[PDB]
Order: C-alpha cells, then structure tokens, then sequence
RNA sequence: GAAACUGCGAAUGGCUCAUUAAAUCAGUUAUCGUUUAUUUGAUAGUUUACAUGGUAUAACUGUGGUAAUUCUAGAGCUAAUACAUGCUUAAAAUCUCGACCCUUUGGAAGAGAUGUAUUUAUUAGAUAAAAAAUCAAUGUCUUCGGACUCUUUGAUGAUUCAUAAUAACUUUUCGAAUCGCAUGGCCUUGUGCUGGCGAUGGUUCAUUCAAAUUUCUGCCCUAUCAACUUUCGAUGGUAGGAUAGUGGCCUACCAUGGUUUCAACGGGUAACGGGGAAUAAGGGUUCGAUUCCGGAGAGGGAGCCUGAGAAACGGCUACCA
C-alpha cells in the first residue's frame, strides 16, 4: 500500500464484535482515538448491534448529530469513536450509562451501571514520565495525560480519574493480593487475585492470578488491569463476576434456569 | 585586522556612520529570539572600535538624557 | 596506539579539561550492559577508543542473546561465531545438523580465540552482516 | 471592519490566557507543597532508622 | 538516482539478488552540498514529513566555543587546512563536519582581554583580581592567538543544518592535529 | 446561491499474479535506530492594534490566435483562515555590565538579559555502609565564644534517558490581525468596562491509524552446477556525504577479508506466500490465479512535482513498441 488503510473487511474485523458474516462486505473501521483498533467497540456497533436502539448506520448518524450520546462526559459525533474499556457512555434521554467491560466469554458487555458510579472511571497507569518545565505527567491506557500526579504512582498502577475535572481522585498500587481483571488473551475478560509477579529482566513479566473458585492462570503483564483490594472492586462488576464456567456446568446452569 | 576593514586613513570619515547606524539598532525593542542575538551583536562590536570611537557611540547614548 | 589514524579518536561529549588538571589519566565514561552482563575492569581502566563498543560506545544491548562458537578472528575488531542446531524432518521422524554463520562485532576489551565460547547480544545495525555485539567470554 | 465582536474575541482570548496562566500556577504551587511534604515526612524517618 | 536500499547490492555470500521492485520514494538520496568559504547562500530542502533541511552552499562565518572558558563567539573561517576523509576537500576548501579550519581570533582574544584584564573601574579591578587565577592558558593557544588565526574543529553539518558551528582545538587534540599538519 | 479562490480527498477502494527461491510470506522479536496528516489528552502572561499592505490575482468585463484539445495570449477590476507583514498582558527571582560614596567584611543608584523553535560546546541528572585534620575561597548564627541540624534529584535490565542549567548562533519558526449564535453583569451613562455557548487554526509532548528497517527458524528440482565474491564494494575499521533515521547506502584512506560437500555459487521452475482444499486407516502425496491477510504491477525500462503519506500511472517527462 501506498498510505494508511481505510476499509476493513467484515471477515478481517475483530471477533468479538459478533457481526453478521452475510449482512455486508464491510464493516465498520475505528477512527483513530484513544483506543487501539483491535481492542475497542465503535459506536455504531454498540447502538445498533448491541442497543438495539438504531436499525442501520443511517439512524446511528441521526442519533449521534442530536448530541444524545457522550462518552466520558464529552459529546462525540464520529459514528466510528473508538469507545474502549472502562469509558462511560451517557445517554441521559434513556437515563442510561453504560460501562463497556468485556463479559467472560471476552466480548464487551452491555453494563448498566448508576450516575454516581458513572462520575469516575479507572485507567492503567502506562507511562510516568517528566514533561517539559519540569512537570511530571501520567499517561494511561486510554490516552489521558494528567499532570501532577502523586508522587508514590508508578507504571502499571490504577489512577481513579473523575471525568468532570479529568484528575487523580485515588490510585491503587500494583501488589499481591490486589483485585485484578484480564483485558487480553485467552484469559480475557476472569476476575481474580494477584499471586505473585515473576520478572524476565529484558522480556515480558507473567503475573499469576487465582481465581475465586480457586483455579490459577498465568497471563502476560500487559493484560492486567487492577481494579480493587479482593471483594472490594471499585467498580461494578458484570454478571458471573469473571468466574470462567466449564462446558458441562454452563449445560446444567442453563438447563436449570430454562 | 579584518581582510574588507575600513583603512586606518578612512576610518575617521565612516567611523561616524559607523556610530550612528548601530545606535538604532540598539534601540530595536530586544523582543523576540533573533532581535535579542541582534543587541547581543551590536553590543559585542564595540571592542572592534577604538576607544576614542567608543567613546563617541557612549556620547550619542548619553545625549538625549 | 589507539591514535593510529588520519582522524583523533576520542569518546564523544567526553570533555578534559585542560584547565583545572585534576586527574593525569583522561575522563572516561562506561555503562553497564544489564542482563547482568559484568563489564570487564579492562574497558574501565583501559585505553582504547570504540564507538560500538557495548560498555563504552554507543550502542545499547537489546534484544535476544545468543551463544556460539568462535569460528574466525581474522577481521579488525569483529569474528564470525558458528551456531550449530538440530532441524527436525517429520517425514523420516529424525533430526539432521544444521549451522550458520554470524558475524559479531568484538571489543577489544575482549581477547578471543579460534574455538572459545562467546554469549552475544542483539543491537543495532553496525554494519551489512553486524547485527550482535560480543557481551562475554569463556 | 472593526465591529464590536472583534473586540470581544480579543478581549476573551486574552482572558483565556490569563486563565490559563494562573490555573497553571496555582497547580504547580499546590505540587511543590504536596512534595515538600512528602520530603519532610521520609526525612524525619530516615531520622528515626539513625 | 541516488538510492539507499540495500537490494542492489551483494549478499553475504556473494549472490547477485534480483530485482525485488522499483525503486522507493522513502529510501532515496540527494546530491551532496559541497559547502564553500564565500558570501552566504542557503537553500531549503522539503523532506520526509513537514520538516525541513537547510543546505549551506556557501558560508564565511561560524560560531566556535572555547571549551575550557566555557564561552562561543561568532567568527569569520579563514579557510580549511586539514581533513581526515579526504585531502581534496582540503584543496578545494570544502567545508564538512570535523574539517579542521583556522579562524580569525579577535572576538576570543578581546573577551579574553576583558574577562580577565591580561594579554596573550575598580568594578574590573575587584573581578579581575578575583578572577586572576584561571588566566594562565596553554601555550600553543597563546601562540596562535599571537599569529592571530586559532585552529579549530567543526561539530556542525553545513550538509544538514547550514551552521558551520565548531570548538577551538586544545590539548591532546591541538598536538595530534598539528603533528598531522 | 452558479462560477472561482481557499481547505480537504484523489496514496482508500477495485483488478491481476508478470517479476520474485532466505527474496516474498508465517510465527516470533527490536527501534536506547526514525517519520507519522488525522483522532484523543495535555500544553505557550516572556510576541496602527477600536486591527497593516499589493510587495495580487482568480472568477468577472472587454479585445483575440489556432483545423483541432479539460490550449490559452493582452488589458481592466475585486476578496481571504490565500500571500506577506506586525503590536497589545502580573509579579518576582536570578545572572551580567556597572555611575558613585569609600578603602570596608565593602556597598551601590542605575543599565541590561529570561518563553519557545534550530545549531553547537559545557554542566547536573548522587548514592554498600561510618568517623577526622588542615590549605584556599566564603556564607549563616549566637550566650563573641566558637557553633552551624531536618538540606535536592525521577525512570529503565541498561544510556550521553526524561528534564534542567550556562555561553552564544539562526536568509529560522511559533506564541490567534480568523468565523457563527446570543446579548448577560457592572457602573462615574460612555455606541464606557467586562462577559457566555461553539467552529477553525497553532509549538511541543503523549496516545491512535500507520510507515521504514530489523533479530531467530522455516522454501520445489538440479552435483554430468565445486568452488564462489573481490578490477567496476565483495568482508571489516576509521572520517565524511546522504537519509526521517541505523547501515559500504555512497565517497576517501586503510587492511584481506566473506560463503561452501552441514551443498555456497550457477541453472530450471506451467514459483506470488500463507490461512486453506483433495485423498489416505496411519505415515505421506498433490493442489492453493481465485471471497481473508501480506507483497509487487498498471504495455517495457528510466526519472520526478505535489503532498503527512507516491517513485502514483483513471499525476507528469523522456526513450522503446
Ligand atoms: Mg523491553
Ligand atoms: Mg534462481
Ligand atoms: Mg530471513
Ligand atoms: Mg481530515
Ligand atoms: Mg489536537
Ligand atoms: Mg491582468
Ligand atoms: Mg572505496
Ligand atoms: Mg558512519
Ligand atoms: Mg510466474
Ligand atoms: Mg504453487
Ligand atoms: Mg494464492
Ligand atoms: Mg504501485
Ligand atoms: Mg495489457
Ligand atoms: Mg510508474
Ligand atoms: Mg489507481
């Protein structure tokens, strides 16, 4: 190619946007945003796919001009905004929000969560470095820089950012023990508790996580996100709360509740 | 000692346009990145001149006060 | 003699001053490779002048390690190690030996011989063949 | 044309940035007294492992 | 023309590769800019991105510190007297980055003058005095400061940005280039 | 609201498999080796102003050439978020040069300089753990004797890293002369002062879409192809030029190197590679131009403007047909 791409195949787009594989030929391509293409849901796909709320793009568009819809407190009109993992999205004429988190089966989940619980949200810390002047500044996962951070954050911590003002309200240290969420993988989308960290020097870091049920994964440093001290989330958790459930036992559950 | 110097036997003629030009150039508002190297240039070319001439462009300083 | 050519060489952004006269042996700055890679006392004390090499030039250590057999040492400040592996035929269910050459860049505050076992890590390009930088001796 | 709405985004131009300078100043100040802080509470420990 | 891949040339072993495609426009390569001592001429060049390069075709004057006073003085270049690539530059007096070049002395001789008050107010007498310490220089700078033209090396690249910036020669670097010349 | 200027797009998409045998491609690495329009988040009191020019033109009026083309010549006009210029805004601190009283332990009116961008030189960026004596400079203090504590420094496995500071440099940048909607608040009642919700621009950093190079392993037939590469770069060192950048990529001087019976080099390929398809009980054997990913091309070579992005071809120029 002669340039950057823009089109993108139904087959070649991520899977877990469950699209039809016959409705079209293509499918909706992210615009570039704080997200990365491959780990993010665009907003067409959440209110028409997901919502039910838009029949095809052409409402979508007609949705998102009438500044319905906002993510992380601001109003966006791009139908293909990268809405991502841990960003709020307001729809005040339903009186709905929604946190975008990805379910066990590691596809994101329609969460409807509470105003208050909507006022903040929770980012990795991905980066601590200097700017210029001397001004220390944060960069998280979803591309917020914020300067003035608390000395004691260092990378791969959590920063609780209130959306109003876009700064630190309290941050959690990456340590044993803690409450974390796998955001990649095979592993995506299971809660558990922190083991212990073994460290490559020159490679990549592996962190062992044991589950409430008491099963253990081993999964690459850069697909945890902290997110609480153990049974003390600071966010609201999705159904199942990221326990990963055999087979057989999903038959017997569903039979069950049938 | 300069190669394109004006001669010792004409200095005393172009010394005095010399004098008189660098003095306004002085008085450039020293703002902006490249008009403050300018007083800077100007400021350094003095000890080019000889004192009697220095003495002068501190003379033209001195008059309007 | 380490000044053995058309152009001086010297450690850049390496300043002595010839005022002050503090020390007679000339600064000389290093760094440590990490990995645990020790840097010989040799490259600390020592006198000779090396842009690309891993403690005192600058070129950084970063990559995959590899550890080979010193082949040849017939060329200025670099060798050619040999890294021999088994390549598995499923046909035949049965391995057959297999080698290749690469070519890594030495600093002199190594000594090497034909035969030695060298650990080497991956840098930047420092020539057409030179991608590894030799990191330790045995 | 000069008309009254020019002089108006002057006017608010110029009171953004004096905003933003004083915004930016008060956050620094704040900083350095959450640093001296920090400094005087570590230095009184380092004083109690002597 | 000038093109930077690595295709057309030889492998390692010695195979002549084949033609793998046409030449790229992000692997490609300019004529050189032969800087010269002369009245100044400089012409921007449009490169990879927004960004710009400057080319200096001629040039007469450079900025060169003096180290060990910690002080950089702008200088006409007299002319280029030694190259360690290639002697030819050296004949034609192209200018290049590490061409050894002689400059006039006068800004550094008068700083020197006044910074310390010797030769090579109570106000400068008080800080003169104080100061009176750190006179004494090397020989060999004071030598050529008395010829009145300073050896000095360029740190620039007239090719890239169009400076002809540069520091004074001194100590083990004096001696080598002047047993070379 | 035609036309035109301006901005953006036209480098996506679609088609084909000619060339290509460690090349492409698959998996897996790296950029501490570099560019990145756009999106997202930060970020710039340090720069006639009740607001500057044609250093200017299109469309348009009018006069014309050619057989002919998305051909255009002269003259007359007129705009900008085009082009080119150019001000307006707190305090303090620090560092220089310093008239002058005065010979002190000196002091000191004043005059200067500081944001960013580029270039260079230099400095800081500490630490495995404890105590003293002096030389020089020289600062706070008291009980005039001597005393002087809490004294500042982030990240990585690793850096000349992030950042800061000193001295200068620049055909050298940037720091809003732009636009919509609306008419609130103070009064000394002035078309006075102040003020909201947005659009579009703009330096730098980060993120994102990307780009470039890159580490390890893996390709069918051929030994009746056994030595190849090196004069005209082949292997490596040094310095420079160029590049967005590393690099024989190229230049100058140097050495004589590099691959190979563990099959190099040369030849054939009805050779784009892979996910895959067929058969088989299993091993294997064959097919894969062809719905997805990646690469290359637009009759064949060569070379470029523009632009963040092209060696573009429904862009341009030569040559060959
Ligand atoms: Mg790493
Ligand atoms: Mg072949
Ligand atoms: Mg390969
Ligand atoms: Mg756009
Ligand atoms: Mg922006
Ligand atoms: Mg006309
Ligand atoms: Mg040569
Ligand atoms: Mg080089
Ligand atoms: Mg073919
Ligand atoms: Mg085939
Ligand atoms: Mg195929
Ligand atoms: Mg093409
Ligand atoms: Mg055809
Ligand atoms: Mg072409
Ligand atoms: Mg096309």
């Amino acid at each position: 190619a002669r340039g950057p791409k823009k089109h993108l195949k139904r087959l070649a787009a991520p899977h877990h946007w469950l699209l039809d594989k016959l409705s079209g030929c293509y499918a909706p391509r992210p615009s570039a945003g704080p997200h990365k293409l491959r780990e993010s849901l665009p907003l067409i796909v959440f209110l028409r796919n997901r919502l039910k709320y838009a029949l095809n793009g052409r409402e979508v568009k007609a949705i998102l001009m009438q500044r319905h819809v906002k993510v992380d407190g601001k109003v966006r009109t791009d139908t293909t905004y990268p809405a991502g993992f841990m960003d709020v999205i307001t729809l005040d004429a339903t009186n709905e929000n929604f946190r975008l988190v990805y379910d066990v089966k590691g596809r994101f989940a329609v969460h409807r969560i509470t105003d208050e619980e909507a006022s903040y949200k929770l980012g990795k810390v991905k980066k601590v470095q200097l700017g210029k002047k001397g001004v220390p500044y944060v960069v998280t996962h979803d591309g917020r820089t914020i300067r003035y951070p608390d000395p004691n954050i260092k990378v791969n911590d959590t920063v609780k950012i209130d959306l109003a003002s876009g700064k630190i309200t309290d941050f959690i240290k990456f340590d044993a023990g803690k409450l974390v969420y796998v955001t990649g993988g095979r592993n995506l989308g299971r809660i558990g508790t922190i083991v212990h960290k073994e460290r490559h020097d020159g490679g990549f870091d592996l962190v062992h996580i044991k589950d409430s049920l008491d099963n253990t994964f081993v999964t690459r440093l850069n697909n945890v996100f902290v997110i609480g001290e153990q049974g003390k989330p600071y966010i609201s958790l999705p159904k199942g709360k990221g326990i990963k459930l055999s087979i057989a036992e999903e038959r017997d559950r569903r039979r069950a509740q049938q | 000692n300069g190669s394109q110097s004006i001669k010792a036997e004409d200095e005393k003629v172009v010394m005095p346009y010399v004098l008189r030009i660098f003095f306004g150039r002085a008085q450039v508002p020293p703002t902006s990145g490249q008009k403050r190297s300018r007083k800077i240039a100007v400021i350094s070319v003095l000890p080019n001149f000889k004192k009697p001439y220095i003495n002068d462009f501190l003379s033209l300083a001195s008059e309007r006060l | 003699t380490v000044q053995s050519e058309r152009a001086f060489q010297k450690q850049p952004h390496i300043f002595n001053n010839p005022k002050v006269k503090t020390s007679k042996r000339t600064k000389r700055w290093y760094k440590n490779a990490g990995l645990g890679f020790k840097t010989p006392k040799t490259a600390i004390e020592g006198s000779y002048i090396d842009k690309k090499c891993p403690f005192t030039g600058l070129v950084s250590i970063r990559g995959k390690i590899l550890t080979g057999t010193v082949v040849s040492t017939k060329m200025h400040r670099t060798i050619v190690i040999r890294r021999a592996y088994l390549h598995y035929i499923p046909k035949y269910n049965r391995y057959e030996k297999r080698h290749k050459n690469v070519p890594v860049h030495v600093s002199p505050a190594f000594r090497v011989q034909v035969g030695d076992i060298v650990t080497v890590g991956q840098c930047r390009p420092i020539s057409k063949t030179v991608r590894f930088n030799v990191v330790k001796v045995s | 044309l000069v008309t009254p709405q020019r002089l108006q985004r002057k006017r608010h131009q110029r009171a953004l940035k004096v905003r933003n300078a004083q915004a930016q100043r008060e956050a620094a100040a704040e900083y350095a007294q959450l640093l001296a802080k920090r400094l005087s509470e570590r230095k009184a420990e380092k004083a109690e492992i002597r | 023309g000038i093109s930077r891949d690595s295709r057309h040339k030889r492998s390692a072993t010695g195979a002549k590769r084949a033609q793998f495609r046409k030449k790229r426009k992000f692997e490609l390569g300019r004529q050189p800019a032969n800087t010269k001592i002369g009245a100044k001429r400089i012409h921007s060049v449009r490169t990879r991105g927004g960004n710009k390069k400057y080319r200096a075709l001629r040039i007469e004057t450079g900025n060169f510190s003096w180290a060990s006073e910690g002080i950089s003085k702008k200088t006409r270049i007299a002319g280029v007297v030694y190259h360690p690539s290639n002697n030819e530059l050296v004949r034609t007096n192209t200018l290049t980055k590490a061409a050894i070049v002689q400059i006039d002395a006068t800004p550094f001789r008068q700083w020197f003058e006044a910074h310390y008050g010797q030769t090579l107010s109570k106000n400068a007498e008080r800080k003169w005095a104080a100061r009176a310490a750190s006179a004494k220089i090397e020989s060999s700078v004071e030598s050529q400061f008395s010829a009145g033209r300073l050896y000095a090396c360029i740190s620039s690249r007239p090719g890239q940005s169009g400076r002809c910036d540069g520091y004074i020669l001194e100590g083990e670097e004096l001696a080598f280039y002047l047993r070379r010349l």
